[PDB]
């Protein structure tokens, strides 16, 4: 039951109690992901419009 | 002094952000017009509250906050609210039509069109900072914007601010108050993409808050306003060390240092006490501390008796001295089931702020003389991932609602990829705690 | 209308509970994966406790206490007793035991130090090795047996002086069924059973494990005198109490049941803070089977605690009705108790 | 400012559409001249979803009235609220469609559709943020069925990323106009499977049986059936017209209600269904509203929900009531009849409350169910189609407009495929 690192100020205080010792994707890669998804949307829409044109 | 920037995404993020900044103003003595009479350094300074507020030459104290939502109605409440004068238009970003509870729509379809404007507005706040710490990101798991756009934003912030910390406050979906059926999809899609980009995430289960509001506030059918004022109290307890004088959790890095030894396991469990009804016509230090080990007071319902602790932080506000805290911990050790992992010291980091919790006038919460928020990193919170992953499995086996996501340009393989990542996360929790 | 699900098809006990609930007309059984249940009769292994108590507007109950395995495993029971101050290493009603891991993976040196003390002091030095069985008086033969396996074992002092029934000069053990409800009331079923050996106890040969092991499955296959003295090697309390009166001028209640009740209450009160569902978002009850041995001085020893016990064939109807009445109907009410409440505070 | 463009086509579509606009104009406090005389701010908060603002606080329905003969639209214009519709939004021909899908879809309707799209384009161009379109029509006739599905196809081509929503009246032999209605409905249903996101299936037989059995109306009229539809349409669109969090717009509603693109045909329902006299002024209770809402006798698709399983359910309660009691009774219907809700869509029953009840009622309730039992409706139509088509009966009416038998064979195949799709998920 040790209390260490007791720091006190006017607004409060803090300390620690020890009871027992122990025993990214780049901007270019993000754009390709977003643009590839946009491409798949546009492909599916183009297929729909081809279906409606028929 | 080192600044923090708050980002509020989607309906849940914006409304919780609005409740938080209301509370921050009441805690710091800031009037709705932005003036702060107790601030004697007009036009600037490097006080602790300046981490969240910048200052104009006229003496207005402006939150370091950005609000993003893909439809205008929620942010319009900010523009015309009580604290409308705190914010300037560059801080509020809105779109026309929302993500329709569809992760793919918030991440790919709409996110692609609005991400550069959001980053630009964030850069304008960041350019006001002499030593920016990082970001606090507020969002829901289940909303299309809260899930989809947030994960895109986190990826981009890691690119533009590689050395900066990012903390999450995330709203875990509860059917009691839920809008959509697909929220298990959005939750797991956004956790997978955000996981490597968040240093510490505080999950709040709407089920837990809803039940704390029924049980302890006697509100029969809680509203978002009821939920958001209790959430903002917990958030205020977590961020209080960044905004006041102190020595514990004084910068965002210390949150990871004190609570997250394993980077993927970065979801601490929050527990808060006491929640007392204001309609009710005073608990001790030992009693509020004991209440921290009751599942009924946790932000996520789970059983920490059947997990293992990695870190524990006690954040008191009010009439609390260290002597009574240590006496409480000693008594609780000989009664409760508190197992730590073998490679961590069985202990607690305690922070005391003498200022008792501020309550919004006319709110549901009674004024108390002392309160505590416990942040414990326990493997028990993995139960919330198990619940979420099971609902995902039930729907995905029939591919129910999947066509909505593929129709927005998402591939089916991102579902299984996200689900395999969550299976690994569940395995990581099991290896640590069992 | 109450709903329940069944997730352990091999359960003798809760197959009868399931049919009794249906016979009341007020319980509907659902598919095993339907989450909208009031009652889960769960699986034995890896019961998803984490998914219980999150269905809005449904009081949910499960027939297992999460964490009770600590009491219902050989190795865990030894560790629980040695490390719990309520039980402690000086516990008088549990035989001296040691947890021994095989060398291909511990209390080896602790066991051998106690074994040397007995071998030195001319005391009886017969031990038994069991796990998830070899009876011997040589420590080397016990350790080599465990190294051939790959799981955790326990070495336990063998009760060399058991109480032997007459005629037959034969060993037995007592099984008590205990029901703990959602309020952590402890209910001892008033009917127990004595699983008896049909072979005369022979302390000069621990190689033939049939007069030494009282298991019903062991007697039914190896004992050539199976069923000679009592039907199925099962003696019930009425006959056993009559025997203790005629042969030893005492009663079952005084000489044995007092200790049995004390042992049941000590074990379950010890783990109550770890497993209680008093303030949890779901509720648990569980049926346990305690196993006891009696020595010739009428001292009762706890041997093991079973977490998914079977019941005696003639006692299924009575016990399974009592489970419905105090454990299930107490939470989900319908439109002279067989249990003995062991009081605690 | 999420606007919806309403279209009503044909005799049935315009007569039901007229009553619908009459009912909601009263709810939003709009008189027949387009003036607001309400007493609540809730009446105007989301009124732009269905109404445009004209000079001097005048509210004009964003509605387009379409027919191939003038008769019914002359009656609408002479009706009570007929003066409130935009005069330029009346688009009609003179020849009629003779209860013939081919006439509506390929010949007579093809001559009129471009001028309808000019009015649709003009209304969409004034929308700050167009949600999508709402079409009311029948499937048994020629204009609403044939030209209606032609309009949907052309609107989808011009507005491919907007929600398309229909209230579609399914024909029944019990309430029938001509023998060719199964042909027209089978041709139209295939159009709806491909080009709508949500279709509310209103079966005229169920409406009739409700008026006769439950309401004790001895001889129901089309007027009685249409008022029942209008009440149901007012209830289902309450989430769109008033402040609310659930199904607030068409796309969120579709994301919540449609787990598979082709299985988007809903069974609606209304409560209370009360007979006049005596027990008529009785105060309604939430338990009674709820039991009525899920009773088979009260559903308007003439499908027994006990013969299938609900994929998704949206229930909307209107009036000042206990939202706690609403949750309790709603959780009591599922937890007691869990055999009729699929278990692989968690929490597939959503409930909303709105404080404004329909005029003259303390409270009411509308039910929207995506149930696999709807296959019974498509099976009935398919059987009546095949009984005639096997002998090529009445086909000359269609081949004379340029169709050939192959197109009928494909429409038949498509609807039998739709039936098989529902049966797959009923046994999941
Ligand atoms: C044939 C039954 C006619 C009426 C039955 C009894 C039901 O009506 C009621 O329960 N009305 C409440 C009791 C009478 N109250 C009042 O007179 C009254 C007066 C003033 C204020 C008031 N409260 N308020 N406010 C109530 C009604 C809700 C029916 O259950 C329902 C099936 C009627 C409908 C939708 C259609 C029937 C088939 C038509 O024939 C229609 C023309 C008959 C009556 C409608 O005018 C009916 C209308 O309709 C609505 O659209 C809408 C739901 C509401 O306005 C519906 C009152
Ligand atoms: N606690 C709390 N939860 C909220 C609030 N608003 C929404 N939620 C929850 O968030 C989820 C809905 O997500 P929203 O944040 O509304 O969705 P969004 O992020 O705006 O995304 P879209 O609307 O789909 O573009 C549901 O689980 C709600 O219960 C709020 O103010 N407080
Ligand atoms: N320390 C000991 N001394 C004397 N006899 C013992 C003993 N340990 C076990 N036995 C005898 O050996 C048998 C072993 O069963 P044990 O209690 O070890 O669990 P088990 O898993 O083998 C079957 P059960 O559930 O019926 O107890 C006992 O029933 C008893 O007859
Ligand atoms: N409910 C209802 N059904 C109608 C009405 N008028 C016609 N119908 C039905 O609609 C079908 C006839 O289509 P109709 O709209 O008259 O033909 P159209 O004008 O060519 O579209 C038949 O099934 C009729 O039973 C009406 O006012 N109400
Ligand atoms: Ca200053
Ligand atoms: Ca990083
Ligand atoms: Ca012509
Ligand atoms: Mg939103
Ligand atoms: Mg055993
Ligand atoms: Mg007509």
């Amino acid at each position: 039951m040790e209390v260490i690192e007791l720091n006190k100020c006017t607004s409060g205080q803090s300390f620690e109690v020890i009871l027992k010792p122990p025993s990214d994707p780049s901007l270019e890669e993000i754009q390709k992901k977003l643009e590839a998804a946009e491409e798949r949307r546009k492909y599916q829409e183009a297929e729909l419009l081809k279906h409606l044109a028929e | 002094m080192r600044e923090c920037i708050s980002i509020h995404v989607g309906q849940a993020g914006v409304q919780i952000g609005n409740a938080c900044w209301e509370l921050y103003c009441l805690e710091h003595g800031i009037q709705p017009d932005g003036q702060m009479p107790s601030d004697k350094t007009i036009g600037g300074g490097d006080d602790s509250f300046n981490t969240f507020f910048s200052e104009t030459g006229a003496g207005k104290h402006v939150p370091r906050a950005v609000f993003v939502d893909l439809e205008p109605t929620v942010i319009d409440e900010v523009r015309t609210g009580t604290y409308r004068q705190l914010f300037h238009p560059e801080q509020l970003i809105t779109g026309k039509e929302d993500a329709a509870n569809n992760y793919a729509r918030g991440h790919y379809t709409i996110g692609k069109e609005i991400i550069d404007l959001v980053l630009d507005r964030i850069r304008k706040l960041a350019d006001q900072c002499t030593g920016l710490q990082g970001f606090l990101v507020f969002h829901s798991f289940g909303g299309g914007t809260g899930s989809g756009f947030t994960s895109l934003l986190m990826e981009r912030l890691s690119v533009d601010y590689g050395k900066k910390s990012k903390l999450e406050f995330s709203i875990y979906p509860a059917p009691q108050v839920s809008t959509a059926v697909v929220e298990p999809y959005n939750s797991i899609l956004t956790t997978h993409t955000t996981l490597e980009h968040s240093d510490c995430a505080f999950m709040v289960d709407n089920e837990a808050i809803y039940d704390i509001c029924r049980r302890n506030l006697d509100i029969e059918r809680p509203t978002y306003t009821n939920l958001n004022r209790l959430i903002s109290q917990i958030v205020s307890s977590i961020t209080a060390s960044l905004r006041f004088d102190g020595a514990l959790n004084v910068d965002l890095t210390e949150f990871q240092t004190n609570l997250v030894p394993y980077p993927r396991i970065h979801f601490p469990l929050a527990t808060y006490a006491p929640v007392i009804s204001a309609e009710k016509a005073q608990l001790s230090v030992a009693e509020i501390t004991n209440a921290c080990f009751e599942p009924a007071n946790q932000m996520v319902k789970c059983d920490p008796r059947h997990g293992k602790y990695m870190a524990c932080c006690l954040l008191y506000r009010g009439d609390v001295v260290p002597k009574d805290v240590n006496a409480a911990i000693a008594t609780i050790k000989t009664k409760r089931s508190i197992q730590f992992v073998d490679w961590c010291p069985t202990g607690f980091k305690v922070g005391i702020n003498y200022q008792p919790p501020t309550v919004v006038p006319g709110g549901d919460l009674a004024k108390v003389q002392r309160a505590v928020c416990m942040l414990s990193n326990t493997t028990a919170i993995a139960e919330a991932w198990a619940r979420l992953d099971h609902k995902f499995d039930l729907m995905y086996a029939k591919r129910a609602f999947v066509h909505w996501y593929v129709g927005e340009g998402m591939e089916e393989g991102e579902f299984s990829e996200a689900r395999e990542d969550m299976a690994a996360l569940e395995k990581d929790y099991e290896e640590v705690g069992v | 209308m109450y709903t329940f699900v069944v997730r352990d098809e091999n359960s003798s006990v809760y197959a009868e509970v399931s049919r009794l609930l249906l016979a009341t007309g007020q319980w509907k059984r659902l598919r095993k994966d339907n989450p909208r249940f009031n009652l889960m009769l769960g699986e034995r292994n890896r019961l998803p406790f984490g998914r219980l108590g999150h269905e809005p507007g449904l009081v949910q109950l499960v027939n297992y206490y999460r964490g009770a395995d600590k009491l219902c495993r050989k190795a865990s029971l030894v560790k629980l007793i040695k490390t719990s101050p309520e039980l402690s290493e000086s516990c008088t009603w549990f035989p001296e035991s040691y947890v021994i891991y095989p060398t291909n993976l511990d209390e080896r040196e602790v066991f051998l130090a106690a074994y040397n003390r007995r071998r030195e002091g001319r005391e009886g030095n017969v031990w038994i090795a069991k796990s998830s069985i070899l009876i011997s008086s040589e420590a080397s033969e016990l350790l080599d047996f465990i190294d051939e396996q790959g799981q955790v074992h326990v070495i336990q002092k063998y009760l060399e002086k058991p109480l032997l029934l007459e005629p037959g000069h034969r060993k037995f053990d007592i099984r008590s069924w205990v029901l703990v409800d959602h309020l952590y009331n402890i209910y001892l079923y008033r009917e127990g059973v004595l699983r008896t050996s049909s072979e005369p106890y022979n302390s000069a040969n621990f190689q033939d494990k049939t007069c030494h092991l009282t298991n019903h499955c062991i007697q039914k296959e190896y004992s050539k005198n199976y069923g000679r003295y009592e039907e199925g090697n099962e003696m019930f309390f009425e006959e056993f109490n009559q025997y203790l009166m005629d042969a030893l001028n005492t009663t079952l209640e005084n000489s044995i049941l007092l200790q049995i009740k004390h042992i049941i209450r000590s074990c379950l009160m010890c783990i109550e803070p770890a497993i209680s569902t008093k303030h949890l978002h779901y509720q648990s009850f569980q049926l346990f089977g305690f196993d006891f041995m009696v020595d010739e001085e009428l001292k009762v020893w706890l041997i093991e605690v079973n977490g998914a016990p079977a019941c005696a064939q003639k006692l299924y109807a009575e016990l399974c009705q009592g489970i419905v009445d105090v454990a299930i109907s107490s939470v989900f009410p319908l439109a002279t108790s067989i249990f003995i409440k062991l009081h605690h505070h | 400012m999420r606007e919806i463009v309403h279209i009503q086509a044909g005799q049935c579509g315009n007569q039901i559409g007229a009553k619908f606009w009459e009912v909601i104009s009263d709810e939003h406090g709009i008189d027949p001249t387009g003036s607001y005389h309400g007493d609540s701010d809730l009446q105007l908060e989301r009124i732009n979803v269905y109404y445009n603002e004209a000079t001097g606080n005048k509210y004009v329905p964003r509605a387009i009235l379409v027919d191939l003969e003038p008769g019914t639209m002359d009656s609408v214009r002479s009706g009570p609220f007929g003066q409130i519709f935009r005069p330029d939004n009346f688009v009609f021909g003179q020849s009629g469609a003779g209860n013939n899908w081919a006439k509506g879809h390929y010949t007579e309707g093809a001559e009129l559709v471009d001028s309808v799209l000019d009015v649709v384009r003009k209304e969409s161009e004034s929308c700050d943020c167009l949600q999508g379109f709402q079409l009311t029509h029948s499937l048994g006739g020629g204009t609403g069925s044939g030209m209606g599905t032609l309009l949907i196809s052309k609107i989808r081509e011009e507005y491919p990323d907007r929600i398309m929503n229909t209230f579609s009246v399914m024909p029944s032999p019990k309430v029938s106009d001509t023998v060719v209605e199964p042909y027209n409905a089978t041709l139209s249903v295939h159009q709806l499977v491909e080009n709508t996101d949500e279709t509310y299936c209103i079966d005229n037989e169920a409406l009739y049986d409700i008026c006769f059995r439950t309401l004790k109306l001895t001889t129901p009229t089309y007027g009685d059936l249409n008022h029942l539809v209008s009440a149901t349409m007012s209830g289902v669109t309450t989430c769109l017209r008033f402040p609310g969090q659930l199904n607030a717009d068409l796309r969120k509603l579709a994301v919540n209600m449609v787990p598979f693109p082709r299985l988007h045909f809903f069974m609606p329902g209304f409560a209370p269904l009360t007979s006049r006299g005596s027990q008529q002024y009785r105060a309604l209770t939430v338990p009674e509203l709820t039991q009525q809402m899920f009773d088979s006798k009260n559903m308007m698709a003439a499908c027994d929900p006990r013969h299938g399983r609900y994929l998704t359910v949206a229930a909307i309660f209107r009036g000042r009531m206990s939202m706690k009691e609403v949750d309790e009774q709603m959780l009591n219907v599922q937890n007691k009849n869990s055999s009729y809700f699929v278990e692989w869509i968690p929490n597939n029953v959503k409930t909303a409350v709105c404080d404004i009840p329909p005029r003259g009622l303390k409270m009411s309730a509308t039910f929207i169910g995506n149930s696999t039992a709807i296959q019974e409706l498509f099976k009935r139509i398919s059987e009546q189609f095949t009984a005639m088509f096997r002998r090529k009966a009445f086909l000359h009416w269609y081949t004379g407009e340029g169709m050939d038998e192959m197109e009928f064979t494909e429409a038949e195949s498509n609807m039998n495929d739709l039936v098989s799709e529902y049966q797959q998920y009923q046994d999941a």
